[PDB]
């Protein structure tokens, strides 16, 4: 019968947009986080670089009292 | 400098009219050689289409005294939108009639009620160029879809209004439409002020080819409307430096692309972003 | 057959898509800790944005 | 009649599911491929970020020696 | 059977977005965490150059 | 247009706390590029100092189900001068987080003793401007001591609540004090309403340099206080156009005098006739 | 030499056959015997796999003349996805009969309305390298100071069949091999029944860097057995005498420290890999 392979096409079709909703919510997932590594890029440099000031900092408070 | 001018202004309410009084003008421009320049003056409603009236003229001298008055046939209530207009000029013989220089007078700041009249020093009259220098940097990353606009630099802005006070506005447009407005600080008193201020945007690898970048550098006023300096637009239906600047920017991902981007007029821009 | 390469393809997909599951059950565990570890951090963040502050609050009124 | 394009039907629409499986195939390994590039890049940030939070650790400890130092001074 | 590799498939897939929904919303929340965090360190390296600035002073004064 | 927004609403006396049920969000506006929004919801007191809750955010979905509620410990006795502000916004990662939509449910108009879960549309969060234009002419004789008000038009005025029913009311001031409360008829359905309407005071040729003009231009609401559109004041103390207006109506003795005048924010108003 | 071929072509649109006319051969090498040959043809459909025909053999012979013809039962409408494949094969009693040279007719350029009937000069026949053994994805991660090595066994695709009947019972294992000694042996979980099998199991191991270009990691795919020992179905190496991609991964985990690196690598045989190690 046609409606039966054409019910069993409707059916594939269907899998094939669940497949496509989960396809580009993957490719979102690897943007976001993409975007996320960057961010986090810039907050290493930042606390780095607080890391040497207070390295700074401490050595010359130490350097102080002596 | 270019000089002064005291004029008197009052409006008549019985008949109906505006009186516009040239009364003499004082330290005028030397202009033609000989020592000192022929003047008259016209005088004309902003925007009036009407013939522009026009003082007798006056032979070699640099403190003319016109003594003339012309009359406008105007209501009260269409003069909110008109401002006048009073340019200075020089006469010559066998050439083209040198302005020596104008000066503008917004009908809506006046008050009619006292007769007004005032020393007004003149201002250039025409400027043959038609804004100034910015640099900055491009950054896009597909995967990410980050649009990376670091305003770097600008240089030999025009003065406006105190020397400028230049900033930067950037508009991310798509379809005509602004979706996201950011600006930078203010740098007071310079026309090569210095940003270095990184901006990311929101730009999908679905639309990189589909969106325009207008950045648009201001002069900020305390009273009335910020006058532009002047503004630039990359990306698509972009043209010569901005599409080079745009086309390197999408060959090299993941690459910041410094250049330098001269700022063309308010009207052309915002005319080709139709 | 095309009805055997199309069953082929349903089954390579299937077992592609538990693959999926698999790494999406990961990353979520992952992002959750490091979620968690983002909390930490923050909090020492502001620990540490307090002594700075008070520190140097010190430091500038001992001037003289 | 309508019968030659009743079976042409069958087949087309045949044709149509299989390029359909084709192209989930192509859709599950992009989504696959995607997916652990996403898990490195996720394992890359961790380790990021437990290097950021002994960062903050000594920043506290360096902080806390700085404080002591200071209320000596006092 | 035809059908049941279909259902196994299709149930599974659904899955699979649930989960993928799931995590895609908390990479949300992280970015705003990280996004709150990458501010929280600037300021935290201003302040920190700040007390660097002071601490210099005090040294060069007291010392 | 803005969309709509199922919330719930129940107030537990036993705890003394009250409950606000944010469920699902219906037919939001697409706002950022790529076809859809990024929604969460943020809600709070209308009149807390409180930090406010919001709740998770949803990644591109028009028609969010967040499914979460909220806390205030408010007792009841002091909730009847609250109101309940929800607000929806579109999460953005390198930008500032646009508002998609609010609104504000007053607390006194809550039966807490039935649990509440409704649909009520978005109304639009911010507006840039600050009302309206009106026409008007002024007319004085010192020797009559007459003040004649003649409402002639007025434009441009923003939509309440129908579309709008605005009305002229003319309030003469002196010393901070209202002397006399004139009003205009009401023309229904307009946003540009014609009047003509003459009107009449008394002011001795001792005060007239000490007295203030109030025109106060605003919409008819059947149930409530109604609405301020616009208000300007001309006279003593008066700026701008109304100062010209009026120091015109003043060198124009036994003869009136029509000019246009933008309408300003009731506050801004109200605080410079102090 | 490139020798001829004559060949004919017509498709039987009442029956859906292909028929496939083997006339002769021209200008063939001087193979086999000195001064001539004995060539036997043998046709075949390249995309499936049927049983392969082969034309009469013929004794001493450099121009041999076949006059054959074969039939393939096939429908039109799948016939666009197929291809024609004639090859030339020599004889030999003794010996591994060396084919002479093959080529191939695309079914798509074929117009089988008028009957097809070509000459055809004979190419060199492609060699494959080996059986489809398989691909193993994995990161890597090394910093210096710490001497930290993390291996994070990612997954594996294309493994080949190892138990009889079944497809796979595939786990990694990954040996720190120095001087020829086996140091540290590590492995991971046994994924049951599949071909592509998905790990993401984070190892670490202690290298410092002075030691960094001396030291080789052996990644060894190998298959569950239930009784007897797991036969291995395949390894790759990186480090020293490393070749192409696995130096190349190495070069970039150098070049990438504090940083993980993640990249596939095509298994090789185990006798192989285990020869290219010194
Ligand atoms: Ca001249
Ligand atoms: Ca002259
Ligand atoms: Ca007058
Ligand atoms: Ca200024
Ligand atoms: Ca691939
Ligand atoms: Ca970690
Ligand atoms: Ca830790
Ligand atoms: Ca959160
Ligand atoms: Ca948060
Ligand atoms: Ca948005
Ligand atoms: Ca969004
Ligand atoms: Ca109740
Ligand atoms: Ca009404
Ligand atoms: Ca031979
Ligand atoms: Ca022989
Ligand atoms: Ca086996
Ligand atoms: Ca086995």
């Amino acid at each position: 019968a046609l409606s039966e392979i054409e019910t069993r096409h409707s059916e594939i079709i269907k899998l094939e947009n669940s497949i496509r909703e989960l396809h580009d919510m993957f490719m979102d997932m690897a943007m976001l986080v993409e975007s996320q590594g960057e961010m986090i890029d810039r907050i290493e440099y930042n606390v780095e670089h607080a890391v040497d000031y207070v390295e700074r900092a401490v050595s010359d408070t130490k350097k102080a009292v002596k | 400098k270019l000089g002064k001018l005291q004029y008197s202004l009052d409006y008549d309410f019985q008949n109906n009219q505006l009186l516009v009084g040239i009364i003499q003008a004082a330290e005028l421009p030397a202009l033609d050689m000989g020592g000192t320049s022929d003047p008259y003056v016209k005088v004309f409603l902003l925007p009036d289409k009407k013939k522009k009236f026009e003082t007798k003229v006056h032979r070699k001298t640099l403190n003319p005294v016109f003594n003339e008055q012309f009359t406008f046939k105007v209501p009260y209530s269409e003069l909110g939108g008109k401002t006048l207009v009073m340019a200075v000029y020089d006469f010559d013989r066998f050439s083209k009639h040198d302005i020596i220089g104008e000066f503008k007078v917004p009908m809506n700041t006046v008050d009619f009620g006292h007769v007004t009249e005032e020393w007004r020093d003149l201002q250039s009259a025409e400027k043959e160029e038609q804004l100034g220098d910015i640099c900055f940097s491009l950054r896009y990353v597909p995967t990410a879809g980050k649009l990376t606009v670091v305003i770097l630099e600008a240089k030999n802005l025009k003065k406006m209004d105190g020397l400028s006070d230049p900033y930067v506005k950037i508009h991310l447009m798509q379809n005509g439409k602004r979706l996201k407005k950011k600006k930078t600080t203010i740098k007071k008193n310079t026309l090569n002020p210095y940003y270095n201020e990184s901006f990311s945007f929101e730009v999908p690898f679905e639309q990189i080819q589909k969106v325009q970048v207008v950045v648009t550098v201001l002069d900020y006023d305390k009273i009335g409307k910020n006058d532009a300096i002047g503004k630039v637009f990359v990306g698509y239906n972009s043209t010569g430096a901005e599409l080079r600047h745009w086309s390197d920017m999408l060959a090299n991902p993941r690459r910041p692309i410094a250049q330098w981007h001269t700022l063309q007029v308010e009207e052309e821009v915002d005319a080709m972003l139709a | 057959a095309r009805e055997n390469e199309m069953d082929e393809n349903l089954e390579q997909v299937s077992g592609i898509i538990g693959n999926l599951r698999h790494m999406a059950l990961d990353m979520g565990n992952e992002i959750d800790t490091q979620n968690r570890q983002i909390d930490r951090i923050m909090e020492k963040a502001d620990s540490n944005k307090t002594r700075i502050d008070e520190a140097n609050q010190r430091a500038t009124k001992m001037l003289g | 009649n309508e019968l030659e394009e009743m079976q042409r039907r069958a087949d087309q629409l045949a044709d149509e599911s299989l390029e359909s499986t084709r192209r989930m195939l192509q859709l599950v390994e992009e989504s696959k491929d995607a997916g652990i590039r996403t898990l490195v890049m996720l394992d890359e940030q961790g380790e990021q970020l437990d290097r950021v939070e002994e960062g903050m650790n000594h920043i506290n400890q360096d902080m806390k020696e700085a404080e002591k130092n200071l209320k000596d001074l006092g | 059977g035809s059908n049941r590799r279909l259902q196994q498939t299709q149930a599974q897939v659904d899955e699979v977005v649930d989960i993928m929904r799931v995590n895609v919303d908390k990479v949300l929340e992280r970015d705003q965490k990280l996004s709150e965090l990458d501010d929280r360190a600037d300021a935290l390296q201003a302040g920190a150059s700040q007390f660097e600035t002071s601490a210099a002073k005090l040294k060069r004064k007291y010392w």
